[PDB]
């Protein structure tokens, strides 16, 4: 199930 | 083969660690000791380094300390966090006094995978299907993880998923024989839990958020109906089958109402894993085969564990006596191969 995102802005 | 060490303080804790780890960086943690994250300059990769807090402070804990170090030692599995390595400063038996643990490092756990994108239903059925090829493993070995929810899963870019943190807050992944203390419980309370991770990401909404533990059996009961007779027998306290009984009946809900749009064979899936009675619900290796996970199921690349003795549970061992077979146990360790 291939290509992800780690980390990103918000909160 | 003892490396060189090098000591160094940082968050007024000392760290004595071999030269190969570079570049200590604190991120914690809590009760069983500090973490930072390093760079392992013999394999290139990042890495967790903990450092044990007081493992060799009463009984309760140099046979927790022992135990871990156990169960680390002997998980080897693609989907289940192993140990890199361990290691003490101390020469002997004689000056041992800390402990660390070194494992993989994780970028990001479920939660900070489902805040970043919209996981279609692909992803959903790779992620499970990991989960349960991890649990199969760890199962054979007769260990039950217990703690189960999105923060203990690391997975990285690729998808690639790991079973972390092992017991031993959030209680909503938890199965309600152990929350309320039922019974003597079994293997499948980690099912119940995977049952809870999957709802939650075909939704996006938590399944059982209940703010204590009777609202949430309040809110379990509702889906899947109040116990019958048959379960009611199991339950050893008088006091738990009488508040049971006091409830109103309440029949199982039609799921294909409560998760529509969502794939038929997914919501197929956590009928069988979402079953109030343990003994109904269905095992890891039984969910594998599960047609939800026809496109990664193969039975030849689905292991089990070695056997792993846990007889040591049974023991009753003075501090040292704790604190030595801890010792054997870093002495013996060997690394994973290149």
């Amino acid at each position: 199930a291939a290509d992800l995102r780690i980390s990103c802005n918000s909160k | 083969e003892r490396p060189t060490f090098y000591r160094q303080e940082l968050n007024k804790t000392i760290w004595e660690v071999p030269e190969r780890y570079q570049n200590l960086a604190p991120v914690g943690s809590g009760a069983y000791g500090s973490v930072c994250a390093a760079f392992d300059t013999k394999t290139g990769h990042r890495v967790a380094v903990k450092k044990l807090s007081r493992p060799f402070q009463s009984i309760i804990h140099a046979k927790r300390t022992y135990r871990e170090l156990r169960l680390l030692k002997h998980m080897k599995h693609e989907n289940v966090i192993g140990l890199l390595d361990v290691f003490t400063p101390a020469r002997s038996l004689e000056e041992f006094n800390d402990v660390y643990l070194v494992t993989h490092l994780m970028g990001a756990d479920l939660n900070n995978i489902v805040k970043c994108q919209k996981l279609t239903d692909d992803h959903v059925q790779f992620l499970i299907y990991q989960i349960l090829r991890g649990l199969k493993y760890i199962h054979s070995a007769d260990i039950i993880h217990r703690d189960l929810k999105p923060s203990n899963l690391a997975v990285n870019e690729d998808c690639e998923l790991k079973i972390l943190d092992f017991g031993l807050a959030t209680r909503w992944y938890r199965a309600p024989e152990i929350m309320l203390n039922w019974m003597h419980y079994n293997q499948t309370v980690d099912i119940w839990s995977v049952g809870c991770i999957m709802a939650e990401l075909l939704t996006g909404r938590t399944l059982f958020p209940g703010t204590d533990h009777i609202d949430q059996l309040k809110l379990i009961l509702r889906l899947v109906g109040t116990p019958g007779a048959e379960l009611l027998k199991k339950i050893s306290s008088e006091s738990a089958r009488n508040y049971i009984q006091s409830l109103a009946q309440m029949p199982k809900m039609n799921f294909a109402n409560v998760f529509i749009g969502a794939n038929p064979l997914a919501v197929d899936l956590l009928e069988k894993m979402l079953v109030l009675d343990s003994d109904k619900r269905i095992t890891a290796a039984q969910a594998l085969a599960h047609a939800y996970f026809a496109q990664y199921h193969d039975p030849d690349d689905e292991p089990v564990a070695d056997p792993y003795d846990q007889s040591f549970e049974s023991r009753d061992l003075l501090i040292d006596e704790w604190k030595s077979l801890t010792y054997d146990e870093v002495i013996s360790f060997v690394p994973p191969p290149l």
